[PDB]
Parts: C-alpha cells; structure tokens; sequence
C-alpha cells in the first residue's frame, strides 16, 4: 500500500501514523508550523530558483545602451 | 516513487486535521467576520469554490486557469533559463519604414 | 591567458576497450536466473511450469543490461569520426 | 472486495511443455532410418558428430516439401561465383595512379567528405 | 423453392481452391521465391554491388567516358570494379563501416 | 604474399598511399599524371540545413 | 435482421471504440510528423541534413556525393522550371538594397 | 577561448549581411554565364539556385519585424526575460 | 585559440587489453550453469532429462556475453589504423 | 587546426598487462566445476559417471576463452613492432 | 536482478502457497534496481549528445 495523499482513519477520527507520528506536540506549536504551510511544496523551490536568476540576472543590454551612466 | 510518500501522507494528514481543529476551536461566528464578508465579494473565492462544483466545472475551472495564468506561468517557466543569459540590446524600431501614399 | 584546443582521436577507441571490460559482468548474474530455475524445479518438479515464465522473465532482462553495456562502445566508433 | 474465487484449470501450466515434447517427438519419428544404406564419418576419436546424425530428418522433411526444395536452392551457385571472384580480387592487378587517385572506401578523402 | 441466389456446385468447387488455403501454404510457397529472388540473396546482392561498381568508375574513370566506352569494356571495368569492392583492400578485407 | 609484397614495399617507397589512408602527395600527383582535376574540398557544411541539430557547429571565418 | 455489420459502417464505427483507435493513432502519428519532422527534414531550407554522415548514414547507400550535388541540381531545375512558368527576370533581384533598422 | 553569449549583431543586420553575400554570390553566376555566352533559359538555369539563395533571404528579412518600443517592453528589458508585449493571455494566445 | 589535432596511433591497442580483460568475467557464469546441472542432477537424477535442455541453453547464453565482448578485441587491431 | 600523428611504441607493451590481468578470472570458474562435480558426487557416488562428462565440458571450455584472453596478449608483442 | 528473481524462484518452490504474495515484491525489486542501471546509462548517453 502506502499510496500517495491517503491517510488512514481510527475510531476517534484521528490519522493514523504510517512511518511517523507527529501528535504529541502541542497544538499551539502545530498551528505555529502549519500557518504558513500549504498543499504544494515543489512550486516554491523553483520560485526560490525563479528569485535567485532574478537576482543575478543579466544587465549588459542596457548596458550597451547606458543605463548604468 | 519515492519511501518518503508515508512522510508526506503524515505532514499533509497534520496540517489539514490542524486546520480542522482550528476551524472547531474558532467555532461558529465566522460569518459575522470581516474576512467572510470580503470572500463572498473576492473572485478568487468564487472560482475556487466553482472548481469543485459538478457539471464539468471542475474541467471549466481547469481550463479558465490554464487559458489566463498558466500560459504565462509557461513563459516564466521558459524565462528562468534566459534571465541568467547574455542577451543583445533590443534593435528597437525607427518606425520610419512602411509610410507609402494612397493612389 | 592562453587557450589550447586539442582533438584527441586515440579516445575515440580507448573508450571502446573501456566499455568493453563491463560486457561480461551481467553474465555472471544471468546464469544465476538459470541455476535458481534448476535448483527450483529439483526441489519441486511440479512447479517447474508456474517458475519457468519467471525464469524466461529472469534472463531477458538481466541480459538487457549487458546489451546496453555493448550499445555505447558501438555507439563509440561507427557514427564518430 | 473479497470475491471468493475458485482456482480455475485453464489457467495453470500442465500441457505446453507435454505440448512441445510432442512437437518434438513428431519432429523426431522422421529421422527413423534403415540400416541399408547408412554411413556417418564419426570424429577421429570415433565418437559421433552432432550435426551429422540429424540431416536425415531434414532431408526428409526436404523430400515432403513441394516448392522450397525446387526454388531454395537457386541461391547457392552464388555462393561459388562469390568464392571465384574474391580469388580473383584477391592478386588484382591495379593501376597505381587510380589506386592512389581513387582508392575505395578509404578514410580521410576530401571527395567523400571527411 | 429456395428464395435465394444459389450458387451453382463448380463455383463453390472453385471458390474452395481460393478460401481452402492455410498460413503455411502461403508463407512458404511465396517466401521461397522470395527469399531466393529478393534483397537478401539475389536482387540485394545485384543492386547493392551495382552502388560500389558506379561509385569505383565514376571515381577512376568517369560516368560520361564509362557511358561513351562499348558494352565489353563497360562490363570489364565493372568486374574489376567489383572486385575491388568484394576484396575491399582499405577496409582490411571486411563490408563494415 | 606476392599482393601484400608487392603493396608493402610500394607503401615503404611511398609509391602507393597507405592502408585505408588518402595521401595527398601521392593523389595529387597520381591527378597531375593523369591529368585530372585535383581532389578539393566539394563539401559545403554552411549549406542551409546541414548542421541544424549540431549543438556544436562550425562558425563561418574569411581567412 | 438489421446489423450494422452488413448495412452501416458509421454506426459500426460509433459503436466501437476499438475502431476509433486506429483513426487516432493515423492523427496523432500525422500531427508528429507535422509538428517535428515537417519542418526539419523536409522543407528545402532543411533537406541538406539528409547529407550528414551522423544523422543520416547513407541515406543515399553512400557517403552524399558533394562534387555532383544532385540535390543541389535537382532543385535547380525545379526552380528554373518555376522561374521559366512564371516569367519572372532572374537580374531584378539584385537591383535592390535593403535599409537598415538605423538606432 | 570562446563564450556561450550573446549574438553580435542584431537579427534585422545580420538578414542584411545575409542578403548581400547571396547578392554577390549570385551576381558573380551572372557574371560568369555572361562570360561564357548564355542566353536567358541557360542564365536561369545556371544561376536559379542563387536566384533562389536570395529569394529566401529577402522572405527571411520581410519576414522579420524589429520590436516596438512600449512600457510592457522595456519592463520586460529591466526584468531581463523573452517577453511578447502583444498577448493578453501568453502560450494560450496561440490558441485563443 | 589555437587547434591541434592529434591521432593517437597506440590508441589502437590500449583498448583491445581493456576488452580481453572482460573476456573472462563471463566464464564463471559459464560454469555456473554447469555446476547447477550437478548439484540438479545430484538431488534428482530422474530430471537429468529434462534439465539438459537448459543446462544446454544457459551455456550458450553466458558464452556469448564473453564472446560478444571478443568481437570488439577482434575488430579493434586488424582494421583500424 | 594543426595535426601532429604520433606513434607511440610503449603502447605496444602497455597492453600486455592489460589483458593479462584478466587471465585469471576464469580460474574462478573453472575451479568452481570441479568444487561442483566433487560436492554433486558426495551427494550420489553413483552418479559419478554420468556427470563426469560434463565436468570436463565446462572444465576446458572456460579455459578456452582464458587461452584466447592470453592469446591477444602474446599475439601483442613478438609480430607488433 | 537476477538476485531478485532467483529469490522469488527459491521461494515460491519452498513454498508455492506464497506465489502470489511476493510478485508485489519480485516487481518492486526490479523496477527500482533497473532504474539506478539506467541513471549510469543516462549518464553515459547525456556525456555525448549534449556536451559540445
Ligand atoms: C515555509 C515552510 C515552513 C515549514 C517548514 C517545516 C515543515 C513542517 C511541516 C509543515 C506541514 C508541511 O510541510 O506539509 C507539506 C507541505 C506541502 O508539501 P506536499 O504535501 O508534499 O506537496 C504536495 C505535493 O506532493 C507536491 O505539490 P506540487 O503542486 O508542487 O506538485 C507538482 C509537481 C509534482 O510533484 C511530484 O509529484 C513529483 C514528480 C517528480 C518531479 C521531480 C522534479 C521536480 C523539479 C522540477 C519542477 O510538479 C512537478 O514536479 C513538475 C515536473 C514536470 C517535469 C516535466 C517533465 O510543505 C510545504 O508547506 C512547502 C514548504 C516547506 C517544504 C519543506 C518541508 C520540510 C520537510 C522536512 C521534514 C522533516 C521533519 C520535520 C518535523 C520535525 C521538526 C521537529
Ligand atoms: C476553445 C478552443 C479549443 C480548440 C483547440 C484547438 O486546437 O482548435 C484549433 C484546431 C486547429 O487549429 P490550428 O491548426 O491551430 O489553425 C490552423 C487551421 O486548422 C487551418 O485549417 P482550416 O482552418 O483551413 O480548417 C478548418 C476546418 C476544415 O475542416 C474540413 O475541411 C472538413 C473536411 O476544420 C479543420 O480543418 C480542423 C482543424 C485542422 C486539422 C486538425 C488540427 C491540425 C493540428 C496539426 C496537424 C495534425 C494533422 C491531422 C491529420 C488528420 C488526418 C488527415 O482545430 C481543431 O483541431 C478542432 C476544431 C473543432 C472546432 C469545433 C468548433 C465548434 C464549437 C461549437
Ligand atoms: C485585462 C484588463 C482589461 C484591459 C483594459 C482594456 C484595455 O484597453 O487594455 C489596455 C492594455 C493595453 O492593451 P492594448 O492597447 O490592446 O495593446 C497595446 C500594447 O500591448 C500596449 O502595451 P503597454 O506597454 O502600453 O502595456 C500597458 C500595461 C501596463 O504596463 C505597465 O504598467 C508595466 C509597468 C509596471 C509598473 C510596475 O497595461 C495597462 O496599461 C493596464 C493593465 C496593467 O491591456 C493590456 O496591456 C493587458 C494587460 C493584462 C495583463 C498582462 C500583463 C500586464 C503587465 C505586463 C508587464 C510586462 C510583462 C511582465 C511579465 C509579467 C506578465 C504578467
Ligand atoms: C535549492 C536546491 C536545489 C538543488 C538540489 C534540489 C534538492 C531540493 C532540496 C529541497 C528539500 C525539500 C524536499 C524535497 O525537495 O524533496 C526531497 C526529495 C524527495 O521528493 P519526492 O518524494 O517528491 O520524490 O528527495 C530526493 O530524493 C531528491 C533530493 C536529493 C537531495
Ligand atoms: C549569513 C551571512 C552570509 C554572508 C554572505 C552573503 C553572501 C551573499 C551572496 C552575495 C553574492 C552576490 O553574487 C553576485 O550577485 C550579482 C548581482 O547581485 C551577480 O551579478 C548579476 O547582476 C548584475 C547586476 O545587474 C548583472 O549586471 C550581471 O550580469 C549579473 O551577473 C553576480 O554574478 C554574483 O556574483
Ligand atoms: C520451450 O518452449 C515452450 C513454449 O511453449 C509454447 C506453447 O505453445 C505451444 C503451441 O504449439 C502448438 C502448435 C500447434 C498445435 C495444433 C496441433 C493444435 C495445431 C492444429 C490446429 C493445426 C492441429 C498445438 C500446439
Ligand atoms: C517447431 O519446433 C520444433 C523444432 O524441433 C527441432 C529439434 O531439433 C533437434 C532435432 O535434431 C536431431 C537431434 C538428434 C537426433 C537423433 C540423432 C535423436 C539421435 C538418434 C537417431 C541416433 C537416436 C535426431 C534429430
Ligand atoms: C521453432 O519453430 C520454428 C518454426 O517456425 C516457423 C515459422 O513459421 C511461420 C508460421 O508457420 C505456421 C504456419 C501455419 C500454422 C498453422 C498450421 C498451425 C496455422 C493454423 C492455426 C491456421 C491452422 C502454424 C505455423
């Protein structure tokens, strides 16, 4: 088994852990975490990718044409 | 695959039951909030409830995002190799050639 | 600073050897698919025609890996100048 | 979901290898030979070959054949004009001036390209 | 009183000459032939000496002076041709690349 | 033996180009014998469409 | 008895999808064709590759012959049958001078 | 050395450049079919590839406009990325 | 820059040692197939018969694996330059 | 571009070790019959004869890809220049 | 991946009843072994036809 976006559910309506168990820590450091997390994960590394060619991108057009003068 | 699919599964099983759990600790009352009241007049939120409608919505919404977004989306994603890239000043225009008179 | 473009030919069919070596390390696990079916059917007859498909599964693809060992050194001398 | 299904006998595998042992067997009942007639040069150890003690069958299966044993064998007298001519190619006299002008399939000649 | 076009007894005799055939009877019977007369032994031996033969004259001698010779000596460069080819001297006796 | 003779010792003279190798003093002269044109360089590689798929192709310079 | 075996190859075809693969298959092998191999093989500014020894080993069951050049040739009496069809003048061409895209 | 970079010049002047050798290069097959002495089928005959050559370069030149200038544009300059300022919608205008 | 080419004619051996090397690698799942025949037969000597087949098979399989890896040794001196 | 044709003559010894090193790969197998054929007959002495001649078969035949991994070697040297 | 085989083969004769059970596990065994073959391949086949 061990599919992909499944999680099991127990009695209680809690999910049941498959490799890890991440349910002891409390609530206040579990809504800490997941505030800013999302449903995506490999959309903002190749933003951060998109940002880091952004910051060095290149400026010799408008260098030949000067910008920087 | 991958082995960490049973990882993935266990921090998307956490902060979707957080968000649930949150949803219970706030309880009723969300719909006397400002953030209700703004979300029943932001497009966003329409769309994104119309995505999971029935009736081939879910195709139209698809579609509609595609149509807008995803073809620059396409083009940013075909510009992350050119940004880094040496690239030639632009020839532009002198706008002088194509004026001919009317006979 | 200086720039010195070479053409080395020699490693045209130095790789070809290079490759070469790697042919034959797949065939000691091919006969192994072999020796198991033997071995196998000597414990149970029987069961030598449910294994067999297993067997023939078996030998294919560990003999394909030796033939893609073989591609590159062919691939290395007859397009190449 | 459970479905409770019971072993089915035409799935399994009891009469493919029976199958081709028969193909075989059937293949073989035409080497049967009489002993008028017979001649195998063994090896020199008198041991037999390996090849030699199944042409009969072939031939025999040659003799049952209706086109192939009137048509397949008008590709072998090529077999012969090949080794005539390969010993007459092989001490060809040439002239120099073309061998060095045009030599065949050579590498490095700007005519061809490389 | 048949209602139908019946067809006459030679005319089925005739049609099961053509519907009675089998896989072997037409895999062998046309594959000999074929085989014998095809691009593996004869014609592909025959037209693919013929690209080296033209190739050795239109290299030593030429295609024009070939076409102006006679048909003797046209044949006579072409099996010298041909053996230059069969024996393949740079090649170190060998039809690879 | 007489036929790899015979083109050994042609090949050591240098009479006779090398195995598999075009020699360009010995086909030069060979054309001046016969009086034929020389061996050139036909091969046009900035012809439109011959190296579109090279990645690495070969840039046009006027010697 | 009515059958659209015998009486309606449209509706037989309708009523199949494992007819409608094979018609499929024709389109999307001929959109391939149209979208990669049309215009990098076949269209004259491209049919020179056939020459390469790397990427079409004897095409022609040899080494391209350059010194006869018989698609060069070819194409020029093609061209020439063009030019003599449409009695264009060959010299009008080089009259003209081309500006450039000055600043 | 060499570098992967920039082209040297810009496209409408390398079209140009372009033009003007197939220009020599055909008129130096005239030139040479007027010395040999051929009429206009043999001058066509000989020099339709040139004709040609030329032909095809002038379409590539006609072909090419140079970029107009406006605010989307020169935004796309200062963010360094192939943009097209006339599509409202990106890689779906080619459908849409 | 500056282009030199080079053709490197003790290239055209270096290789060939290279590809006799992995001539050998294979002989032991030659053996392989051999040996499980043995210790087949030594559990059942009624299946001999019906073993020899593969026993036979598996022999040719893993020969030609060393014998393919040959044919570049082979091909490599006695063409080329 | 410049072209400088070399001839290097230590290439013609190099190579000797280099497919002298997979001589004794074999050995492996080879050996690995016989530690077959011994064991398979403490298992059946009785079925002794009928395994002995194929304990011979693979004995020399894995030997014979080892003579012609060796006879590269010694075709290398003494006919080489 | 003959390994892999050869165990699935050895089991299933020492047990025939867990044929069925270990095919999830003779597939799995070869799909993810083939697969680290096949990046060396990558490898060898992207060191050509990319590189200039
Ligand atoms: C800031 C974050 C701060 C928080 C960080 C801490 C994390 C705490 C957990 C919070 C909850 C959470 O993260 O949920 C996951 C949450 C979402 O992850 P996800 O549920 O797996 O994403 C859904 C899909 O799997 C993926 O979604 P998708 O939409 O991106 O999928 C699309 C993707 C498809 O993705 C795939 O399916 C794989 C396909 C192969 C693609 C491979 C190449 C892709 C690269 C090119 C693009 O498409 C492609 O790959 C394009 C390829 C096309 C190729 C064309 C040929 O993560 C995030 O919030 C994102 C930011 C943080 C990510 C890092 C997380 C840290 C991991 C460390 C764990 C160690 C344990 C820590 C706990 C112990 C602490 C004491
Ligand atoms: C929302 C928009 C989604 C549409 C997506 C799309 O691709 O549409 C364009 C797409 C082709 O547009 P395009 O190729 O970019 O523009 C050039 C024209 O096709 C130029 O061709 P045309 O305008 O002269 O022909 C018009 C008409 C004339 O039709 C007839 O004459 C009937 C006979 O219909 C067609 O010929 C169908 C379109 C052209 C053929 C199929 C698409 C070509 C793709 C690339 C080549 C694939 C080779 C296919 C080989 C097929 C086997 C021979 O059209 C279609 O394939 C289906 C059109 C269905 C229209 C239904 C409208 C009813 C609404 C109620
Ligand atoms: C849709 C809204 C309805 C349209 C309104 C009715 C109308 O007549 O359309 C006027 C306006 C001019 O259209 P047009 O007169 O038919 O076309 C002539 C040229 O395209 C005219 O080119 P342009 O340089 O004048 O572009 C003007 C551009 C405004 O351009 C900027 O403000 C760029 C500087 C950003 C400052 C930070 O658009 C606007 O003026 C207002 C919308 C923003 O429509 C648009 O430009 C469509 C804008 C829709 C969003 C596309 C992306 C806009 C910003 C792109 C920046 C460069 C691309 C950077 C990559 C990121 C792309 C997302
Ligand atoms: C910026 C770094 C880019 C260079 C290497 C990219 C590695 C991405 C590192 C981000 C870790 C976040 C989790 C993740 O990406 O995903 C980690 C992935 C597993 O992702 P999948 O389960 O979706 O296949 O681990 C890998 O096997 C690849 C990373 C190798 C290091
Ligand atoms: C925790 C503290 C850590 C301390 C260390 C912090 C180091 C941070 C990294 C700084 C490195 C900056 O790296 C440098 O960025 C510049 C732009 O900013 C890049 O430069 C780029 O942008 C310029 C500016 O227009 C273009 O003209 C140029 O063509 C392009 O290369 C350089 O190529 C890169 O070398
Ligand atoms: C080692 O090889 C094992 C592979 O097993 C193949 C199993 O399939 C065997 C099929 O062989 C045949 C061929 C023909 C036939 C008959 C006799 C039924 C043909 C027929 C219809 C002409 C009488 C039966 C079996
Ligand atoms: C379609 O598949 C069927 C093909 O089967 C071909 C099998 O080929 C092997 C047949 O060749 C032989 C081998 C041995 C023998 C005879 C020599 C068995 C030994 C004998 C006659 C001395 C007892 C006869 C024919
Ligand atoms: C090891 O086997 C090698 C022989 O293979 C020969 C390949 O022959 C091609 C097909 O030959 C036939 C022809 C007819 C048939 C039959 C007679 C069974 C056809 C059928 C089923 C229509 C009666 C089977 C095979």
């Amino acid at each position: 088994g061990e599919l992909s976006e499944y999680v099991e559910v127990n009695e209680k309506g809690m999910p049941k852990p498959q490799a890890l168990s991440l349910w002891n820590m409390p609530y206040a450091k579990r809504r800490a975490l997941t505030k800013f997390a999302r449903g995506v994960r490999w959309q903002f590394i190749v933003l951060f990718i998109a940002l880091y060619n952004f910051k060095n991108r290149d400026d010799s057009h408008l260098l030949r044409r000067g910008a920087y003068n | 695959s991958s082995p960490l699919v049973p990882v993935w599964n266990d921090l998307r099983a956490l902060q979707v039951f957080t968000s649930q759990e949150y949803m219970q600790k706030r309880g009723p009352g969300f719909t006397n909030t400002l953030e209700y009241k703004l979300s029943c007049l932001n497009p966003v939120k329409w769309y994104d409830m119309m995505k999971v409608m029935p009736g081939g919505k879910a195709f139209v919404g698809t579609a509609l995002g595609l149509a807008l977004f995803g073809g620059w989306g396409v083009e940013f994603v075909k510009n992350i190799s050119v940004m880094t890239k040496e690239k030639p000043p632009i020839d532009w225009n002198n706008e002088k050639l194509g004026h001919l008179t009317r006979s | 600073a200086i720039a010195y473009e070479v053409t080395v030919n020699g490693a045209n069919l130095i790789g070809a050897g290079m490759a070469a070596s790697g042919v034959g390390v797949p065939a000691i696990g091919v006969a192994m698919c072999f020796s198991s079916y033997m071995l196998a059917a000597a414990r149970q007859p029987n069961m030598s025609a449910k294994l067999l498909p297993y067997c023939i599964l078996g030998f294919a693809l560990s003999e394909a890996l030796a033939l893609f060992t073989l591609l590159i050194a062919l691939l290395e001398l007859f397009v190449f100048s | 979901a459970a479905p409770a299904e019971k072993p089915d006998p035409a799935l399994d595998a009891t009469k493919a290898l029976p199958k081709a042992l028969e193909e075989v067997e059937f293949f073989q009942s035409y080497a049967v030979r009489r002993k008028t007639g017979f001649h195998l040069f063994n090896r020199a150890t008198g041991s037999p070959t390996i090849v030699g003690p199944m042409f009969y069958n072939l031939y025999n299966f040659v003799r049952i054949g209706r086109v192939s044993k009137y048509v397949c064998w008008l590709s072998l007298p090529l077999v012969f004009q090949r080794m005539w001519m390969k010993n007459r190619a092989t001490g060809m006299e040439y002239d120099i001036d073309l061998e060095n002008y045009a030599p065949f399939e050579a590498k490095k000649n700007p005519m061809h390209g490389h | 009183a048949p209602l139908y076009p019946v067809l006459s007894q030679a005319s089925l005799y005739k049609r099961h000459f053509f519907k009675n055939i089998k896989l072997f009877h037409v895999v062998f019977y046309v594959g000999a032939p074929c085989v014998t007369f095809g691009t593996a032994a004869w014609s592909g031996s025959n037209r693919n000496s013929r690209e080296a033969i033209f190739m050795v004259i239109e290299e030593r001698h030429g295609w024009d002076n070939f076409k102006k010779l006679s048909s003797h000596q046209q044949g006579v460069i072409m099996q010298e041709a041909a053996q230059e080819s069969l024996l393949a001297r740079n090649k170190g006796e060998l039809h690879l690349p | 033996n007489l036929r790899v003779e015979w083109e050994k010792n042609m090949e050591i003279q240098k009479k006779l180009h090398p195995s598999g190798l075009w020699s360009e003093e010995q086909a030069f002269a060979a054309a001046e014998k016969l009086g034929r044109p020389k061996a050139g360089h036909p091969m046009r590689v900035f012809e439109d469409g011959y190296q579109q798929f090279d990645l690495k192709p070969k840039l046009f310079d006027p010697d | 008895v009515y059958t659209n075996w015998q009486s309606s190859y449209t509706r037989l075809f309708v009523s199949k999808p494992w007819m409608w693969h094979p018609l499929a298959w024709m389109t999307l092998s001929v959109g391939i064709w149209w979208k990669f191999g049309k215009e990098s093989l076949c269209n004259e500014r491209s049919f020179y590759i056939h020459t390469h020894p790397k990427w079409a080993p004897h095409k022609f069951h040899t080494v391209y012959n350059w010194s006869r050049d018989p698609i060069k040739w070819t194409l020029a009496e093609q061209y020439a049958s063009i030019i003599r069809n449409t009695n264009t003048d060959i010299e009008a061409v080089l009259k003209i001078k081309l500006p450039a895209n000055a600043n | 050395s060499s570098y992967t970079g920039a082209a040297l010049a810009p496209k409408s002047e390398r079209l140009r450049l372009a033009f003007e050798e197939k220009q020599k290069d055909h008129q130096k097959c005239i030139e040479e079919a007027k010395g040999k002495g051929l009429k206009k089928d043999e001058l066509i005959d000989a020099c339709a590839w040139t004709h040609r050559k030329t032909i095809l370069a002038l379409k590539d030149w006609f072909a090419y406009r140079p970029p107009f200038q406006d605010r989307r544009s020169k935004w796309a300059e200062y963010c360094s990325i192939r943009h097209d300022s006339g599509s409202w919608l990106g890689w779906s205008q080619k459908f849409f």
